[PDB]
């Protein structure tokens, strides 16, 4: 019967392994939420950035036409030389 | 048959020597951890129930049941009928109930019911609990008039750890202080159970007054006043002692 308490008791002998396979498994499934995150982080971010990187950021889709017709700063508007 | 006990003829078992390495062996597989695993899609996810799926299955192996008797060297019989289910019911009954109480020992039948499956010399009360639980066996103890019984319901592969468990409660239990104490609780929940029941009720009234202050008529259930004072592991332990043995 010993046999069977050397079982009993062997069969949490890995503990550390189990509970490090728990937490693994939650970081896991916050893995997914990156998808919303490090988007949002560059559209608040987006600014920051030069124009040469906003526009391979965005794969070309802005650029520095796309500027607002009213652009933050006046003397810039349609251009850093301005409209014409 | 080798032995005759008060009337039957048991086969005697004889008590062999062997290595826990070569009996380890033979223990049913179990884990209680899993700690990764091999990723398997339900194979029959698309099969409907009414198709069946099992194939080129073992002809069966019908036997009549017999009940037979063994008895081991220290005096444990033994009786086992298999009716060849899928489910086990092993039991264990000692011949100490409340009528062999005496007065000053009121109630402490009842006690060692309420102590059963608590730490034993090689297993802890949560160990016993929890391997029970992740077994999916059901059970318990019962004290009665004349014996007291541990039960366990269990899926039969798993009868060498059953057996084991069941039989520490009456070999090597620790009636520690402080795990006794936690059982006090358990009387008043056995009172009202018993009164839950008439009909049980109204037994337990018949036989106190039957057999006024004697064998039978003890009560069955232990009070929680007075009775709570030799409600202790060094109380319980001096009981077992005098009632519970192999030979019972
Ligand atoms: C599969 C196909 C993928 C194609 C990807 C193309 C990306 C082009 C980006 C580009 O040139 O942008 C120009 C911009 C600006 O360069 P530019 O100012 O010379 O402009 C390009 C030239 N014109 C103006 C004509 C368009 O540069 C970048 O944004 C460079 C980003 C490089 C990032 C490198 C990351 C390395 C990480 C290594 C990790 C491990 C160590
Ligand atoms: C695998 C695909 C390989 C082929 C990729 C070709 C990329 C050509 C880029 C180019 O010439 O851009 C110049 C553009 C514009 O050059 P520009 O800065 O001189 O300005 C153009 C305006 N004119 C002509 C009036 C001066 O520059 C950029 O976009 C720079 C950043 C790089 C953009 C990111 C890398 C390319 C992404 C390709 C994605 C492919 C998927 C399909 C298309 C999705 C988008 C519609
Ligand atoms: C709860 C948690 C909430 C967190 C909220 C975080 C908010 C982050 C906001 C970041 C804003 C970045 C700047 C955006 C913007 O409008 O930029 C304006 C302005 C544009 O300047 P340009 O003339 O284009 O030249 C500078 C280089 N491009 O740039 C800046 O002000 C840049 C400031 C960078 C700060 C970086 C902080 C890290």
């Amino acid at each position: 019967t010993l046999a069977v308490y050397h079982r009993l008791w062997g069969m949490t002998e890995q503990f550390a392994a189990r509970k490090k396979w728990g937490w693994r498994q939650v970081y896991h499934r916050m893995l997914p939420f990156q998808i919303a995150l490090y988007p949002s982080l560059m559209w608040y971010l987006f600014g920051w950035f030069d124009d040469p990187y906003k526009e391979a950021m965005t794969l070309g889709i802005w650029n520095v036409s796309k500027r607002s017709l009213y652009f933050w700063d006046p003397l810039r508007s349609g251009g850093d030389k301005g409209w014409y | 048959g080798k032995s005759t006990i008060q009337g039957t003829s048991y086969n005697v078992v004889k008590f062999q020597q062997e290595d826990v390495s070569e009996v380890v062996k033979e223990v049913p597989h179990f884990q209680f951890y899993y700690i990764g695993g091999e990723h398997k899609d339900n194979k029959y996810r698309d099969v409907p129930l009414d198709i069946p799926v099992l194939t080129e299955a073992p002809p069966p192996q019908l036997k009549k049941p017999e009940m037979k008797f063994s008895v081991l060297e220290n005096g444990m019989r033994i009786v086992s009928v298999d009716k060849q289910g899928l489910t086990s019911n092993l039991g264990l009954f000692v011949h100490a109930g409340s009528r062999f109480e005496t007065p000053a020992e009121e109630g402490l039948s009842h006690m060692v019911e309420c102590v059963a499956f608590r730490s034993t010399a090689h297993l802890s009360h949560l160990r016993t609990i929890k391997t029970i639980e992740v077994l999916g066996m059901n059970g318990g103890c019962q004290a009665g008039r004349e014996h007291i019984m541990y039960n366990l319901e269990l899926l039969r592969e798993y009868m060498p750890v059953a057996s084991t468990l069941v039989v520490g409660n009456v070999l090597f239990p620790r009636l520690l202080p402080w795990e006794v104490n936690a059982c006090h609780k358990e009387i008043k929940k056995a009172h009202e159970r018993l009164k839950a029941d008439t009909d049980q009720y109204v037994s337990e009234l018949l036989h106190q007054t039957a057999y006024h202050n004697n064998t039978l008529g003890n009560a069955l259930l232990a009070n929680e006043g007075r009775a709570l004072e030799h409600f202790t592991g060094d109380n319980i332990r001096e009981f077992m002692m005098k009632h519970f043995s192999a030979e019972r």
